[PDB]
């Protein structure tokens, strides 16, 4: 029973950190998207 | 025989090597000693008290 | 007019330098105040010395502090290795320990050879 | 992060090492 | 001889309004103890939650 | 337990920060002296952008 | 003169090796616009708050916190000046004594952001109860773009 409670709590912690990684993967994709947008602006800045 | 020789070659030699006042030399965490200023059995302190 | 079939190596190198600089001053700036979106900051600390394996790291501090002044004596003052040793001891040693060590060096109570 | 009223076991953790220590304790 | 002011009822009501929230001086505030109070891993704090 | 003891040293990465903690009577003191350097993030795309800026 | 500049651009068009060499020269010139290394340094003290407001914890709250990035290998050098102290943060699993003359190192890496509390865990005088520890954890990009700009001279 004690080890069952412990395994339950560890399952919640694993799901917590998985959700946090899911969130943290979202901002860093939008950061590289904004970087590519600035690259596409600097591309036409040196071609106009 | 060697100890009786040593009793007659005792306090006649001298050392004039002064020691610089390193932090590990002459620890004075409290002022002085319970008997006086210098160490017990210490006729001639050898650590520089000037330093220069 | 000296063409590319008649130019020497040094004139061609200067022309390459002019060609590169005249466009990268427009891209990055003359000083470089335009690359702030394309720059990645990174923090540099003291590396792990294999010679010092224990959890007490006072000897690593002391040996790096002494290697700095050994480098300063031997290989000049502006050698890159001496700056490496300086940033290495500054990264490890507490400031109170270092200032006690220069007051011991200034009083003459440093047991190092140099 | 902080202790709580009427708390029985340890506090929550933010390093893998502290979690491993708590796991070892529960195993014992 | 000294009963601290964080145990008075006004302090207790104003703390119960806030909850287990810790402020930060370089970042938005954060929920304290996110496992025993079962905050999900997508939510970091109350101000960053912005309820739908 | 022995495996957890020998895992306390985690120097298998590039260290990123050093903080000197000093305990006094009665407070704590925190120190740092590191160096911040900047690196061009993915410069080869800028290298190609400059290449196609100079080729025409 | 000017056609030789244009002839250099034609050699950029024609020879791939010269194109790569001038690309490398462009990369060398762009690294010259990168700002040089600057030192980050601070020395502050952390004292217990005598009076707290709601949202703050009595006994455990300080005035100056230690700010650390997440997902970063951090070395903590622990020492003391007068007596023995112990730097204990129970949430981060670190408790190591501060010994005068020793330099005890801790390797630490934090998983999540937050505010972690602690106290001193070695008897050190009349006010042993009143030396708390607070660690503030933030993201590494915030740490390297906003917090370290507070310590550039
Ligand atoms: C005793 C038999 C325990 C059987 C299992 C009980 C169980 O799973 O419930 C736990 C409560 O344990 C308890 O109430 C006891 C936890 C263990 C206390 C250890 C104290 C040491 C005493 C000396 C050794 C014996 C849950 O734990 P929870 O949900 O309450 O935990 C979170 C607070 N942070
Ligand atoms: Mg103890």
């Amino acid at each position: 029973a004690w080890k069952t409670w412990h395994w339950n709590e560890k399952r919640y912690i694993a799901q917590y950190y998985a959700d946090m990684a899911r969130r943290e993967a979202r901002e860093d994709a939008a950061r590289k998207s904004a970087l590519a947008d600035k690259y596409k602006q600097l591309e036409e800045e040196l071609l106009s | 025989a060697f100890m009786l020789y040593d009793f007659a070659v005792g306090l006649e030699e001298e050392h004039h090597v002064t020691i610089p006042p390193y932090p590990w030399m002459r620890i004075r965490r409290l002022p002085g000693m319970p008997w006086g200023q210098d160490g017990l059995f210490e006729g001639h302190p050898r650590v520089a008290t000037t330093w220069p | 007019k000296p063409t590319l079939e008649s130019l020497s190596a040094d004139e061609l190198e200067e022309l390459k330098n002019e060609v590169v600089s005249e466009v990268v001053d427009k891209i990055a700036g003359e000083d470089g105040t335009k690359l702030a979106d394309f720059l990645e900051p990174e923090l540099i600390t003291a590396p792990y010395d294999p010679r010092f394996p224990n959890r007490n790291q006072a000897r690593h501090c002391f040996v790096r502090f002494n290697e700095y002044y050994k480098c300063l004596y031997e290989r000049g003052e502006e050698h890159p290795r001496c700056q490496f040793y300086q940033k290495a001891y500054q990264s490890l040693c507490p400031s109170e320990w270092v200032e006690s060590w220069q007051e011991l060096r200034e009083k003459g109570l440093w047991t190092g050879k140099y | 992060d902080s202790p709580q009223p009427w708390q029985l076991l340890f506090q929550d953790t933010a390093t893998s090492t502290a979690q491993a220590m708590i796991d070892l304790h529960h195993d014992i | 001889t000294y009963r601290p002011e964080s145990l008075s009822k006004e302090f207790l009501e104003e703390q119960a309004k806030i909850g287990e929230v810790a402020q930060r001086m370089n970042a938005p505030p954060v929920y304290l103890n996110p496992f025993t109070n079962r905050i999900p891993g997508s939510i970091l704090g109350p101000e960053d939650a912005k309820p739908e | 337990s022995l495996t957890l003891i020998y895992s306390l040293d985690q120097h298998t990465e590039r260290p990123g920060l050093t903080v000197k903690i000093i305990g006094r009577q009665w407070y704590w003191s925190y120190e740092m002296h590191d160096h911040l350097q900047h690196k061009l993030l993915d410069p080869d795309r800028l290298v190609g952008i400059a290449e196609k800026a100079l080729v025409k | 003169m000017s056609e030789s500049k244009d002839q250099l651009k034609e050699k950029l068009k024609a020879d791939p090796s010269f194109r790569a060499e001038l690309k490398d020269r462009i990369k060398n010139a762009l690294l010259s616009k990168v700002p040089a290394s600057v030192p980050i340094s601070y020395n502050f003290d952390s004292y217990m708050l005598t009076e707290v407001q709601p949202g703050q914890l009595r006994v455990l709250e300080v005035d100056e916190r230690l700010v650390l990035p997440t997902n970063t290998l951090i070395r903590l050098l622990v020492t003391a000046s007068d007596v023995l102290h112990s730097w204990a943060v129970p949430a981060l699993g670190v408790k190591m004594d501060a010994v005068p003359g020793r330099l005890n190192q801790v390797w630490m890496s934090i998983n999540r952001e937050g505010v972690f509390y602690g106290q001193c865990s070695e008897l050190c005088g009349a006010n042993h109860s009143f030396m708390p520890i607070v660690v503030e954890a933030i993201s590494p990009r915030q740490f390297l773009t906003e917090y370290v700009k507070k310590w550039i001279s």
